[PDB]
């Protein structure tokens, strides 16, 4: 509040800084470059003071760079900047290659998980009820390696056998 | 991306049907000639990259010179369209284990597409054709791991040799197949591979020179970036990548400096002071003097404590470090260890 009746000011400050007083401050919000952006508001019935009485610390949860989650398609952004910054840290361990379990399940070949399913299920028959239930998921409004399914199921149909 | 298919019998059978009626002419017989041509299912019929003869350019031009003629002149178009979908697809599953390197992809290309200069079916305005290759290319990408790894091979191999035309266009069909390999990874792996190794080249025992680190960067920065830039697309003024890449290069310049830092400090000083004190600029962290000492007294007493060497040029080198490290460190705890 400005320590006023104003209405507010954005304020960028470091972590380990004393924040003003706990009945004057409304919301806040923490933002970077990796763990998944946490912001909370404070109304009329919930003060600072009685969300920080437990403790004076709250937790962040880790983004997880898990190789499922890009199956097929990069939904992350991926800038350049930070995807230097990431090898650049990585070397400094490093200098401190196969040997995570991540490049295990790409040499593996079974990144995608539904790709790999769908190929299970069509080995063999494609009775009609299982064969809409596939359908379905090559018609579905919204989801990721959809392109991937609908080839598959066309060499499946008609291709080589 | 959704594409029908309604199998190879049936719109053969709509397109004999509907080129008699249409055009009331047994040109089904070379109707069936066009088709072979077109197909590369058969080795034989197709064009094996040779150009049809007066005969199947008459017929296009025929076909390519009122609203139901239009209409089933147009369902004749999707019809056809979908007889090439049939026919490319099965050829290239034909072939899928087949592929190990770009330039076989290219080649099918090129061979699917032999036919489409000499009988225009795909619009302009829809870049229907370009949709099915990108599909053709993701599954590629995402079927065939033999082939993904020969990508970052080949990729590899020409960002080294500086062949930047044929790693753009690489970067392009990356870019356009939308696989599960993003070209951003792929880049900023070859870049980092590059100024490890430009770095490795051009301050390797070079320790004379004051301020290198801005020569080196400067001198790479006008040798590669704009070639870097074009690559990525981004414009040449980015600002906090150069700074990432100053960043990578004087940690590179530490990582290499603390290889070398015994033949620094023994044999090289005092003409090497001048880099000590820029390294002292840089080291921040316990880690950094905690590994700078390990190995230093590593190879000291790999070399200098052997008792097979002369006691008296031991204590010459050894005050020698002494003094290095001392200009070095102010505070003269590494000396200390050192010396315990």
């Amino acid at each position: 509040e400005e320590d006023v009746e104003k209405e507010e000011v954005i304020r960028e400050i470091s972590t380990p800084c004393l924040l003003p007083d706990f009945s004057k401050i409304k919301s806040i919000r923490v933002k970077m470059h990796g763990y998944f952006p946490l912001e909370v508001n404070f109304t009329k019935d919930y003060s600072a003071s009685d969300f920080f009485s437990g403790g004076t610390i709250i937790y962040i949860q880790r983004k997880s760079e898990s190789v499922f989650e890009n199956k097929a398609s990069f939904r992350n952004v991926e800038d350049i900047h930070v995807a230097l910054k990431r090898k650049a840290a990585e070397s400094k361990n490093y200098s401190r290659g196969n040997t995570t379990s991540s490049q295990l399940v790409e040499s593996l070949g079974i990144q995608d998980l539904t790709m790999v399913e769908l190929d299970t299920l069509l080995s063999a028959a494609l009775t009609d009820s299982e064969s809409y239930n596939l359908g379905l998921l090559c018609s579905d409004k919204n989801s990721g390696d959809i392109l991937d399914c609908q080839l598959e199921l066309w060499y499946k149909s008609f291709g080589p056998h | 991306q959704i594409t029908p298919t309604r199998d190879l019998k049936v719109i053969t059978d709509e397109l004999q049907t509907l080129s008699s009626y249409i055009f009331h002419t047994n040109i089904v017989d070379d109707l069936n000639s066009l088709l072979t041509w077109m197909s590369p299912n058969d080795a034989k019929s197709n064009h094996q990259l040779r150009p049809p003869s007066l005969r199947i350019k008459n017929i296009i031009k025929v076909l390519f010179p009122g609203n139901t003629n239009k209409e089933l002149q147009l369902q004749l178009f999707s019809t056809l369209k979908e007889f090439y979908i049939f026919q490319v697809r099965y050829h290239f599953f034909l072939h899928f284990n087949n592929i190990n390197y770009l330039k076989d992809i290219q080649r099918w290309e090129n061979y699917y597409e032999f036919p489409l200069r000499y009988v225009p079916i795909f619009d302009v305005n829809v870049n229907d054709w370009a949709l099915e290759l990108n599909s053709l290319r993701h599954y590629l990408l995402n079927r065939n791991i033999k082939f993904k790894n020969n990508l970052r091979t080949r990729l590899d191999k020409l960002i080294m040799d500086d062949d930047f035309d044929l790693a753009d266009n690489l970067i392009q069909w990356l870019k356009s197949a939308n696989g599960s390999l993003s070209s951003t990874e792929l880049i900023v792996n070859a870049l980092y591979s590059k100024i490890n190794k430009f770095c490795e080249d051009n301050m390797s025992r070079v320790w004379n020179k004051r301020f290198m680190i801005m020569e080196t960067f400067n001198k790479f920065i006008n040798q590669y970036w704009s070639q870097f830039s074009k690559l990525v697309g981004c414009p040449e003024d980015d600002h906090e990548l150069t700074t990432t890449v100053f960043n990578c290069f004087e940690s590179n310049f530490l990582r290499i400096r603390t290889n070398e830092i015994f033949d620094i400090c023994v044999l090289a000083y005092p003409d090497s002071k001048v880099t000590l004190l820029e390294l002292r600029k840089i080291m921040k962290d316990f880690k950094d003097y905690t590994n700078i000492v390990t190995t230093f007294l590593s190879d000291f007493k790999k070399y200098i404590l052997n008792p097979s060497v002369t006691t008296v040029d031991a204590l010459l080198r050894y005050v020698k470090t002494i003094k290095a490290f001392l200009v070095l460190d102010p505070t003269g705890r590494c000396l200390h260890s050192i010396t315990t």
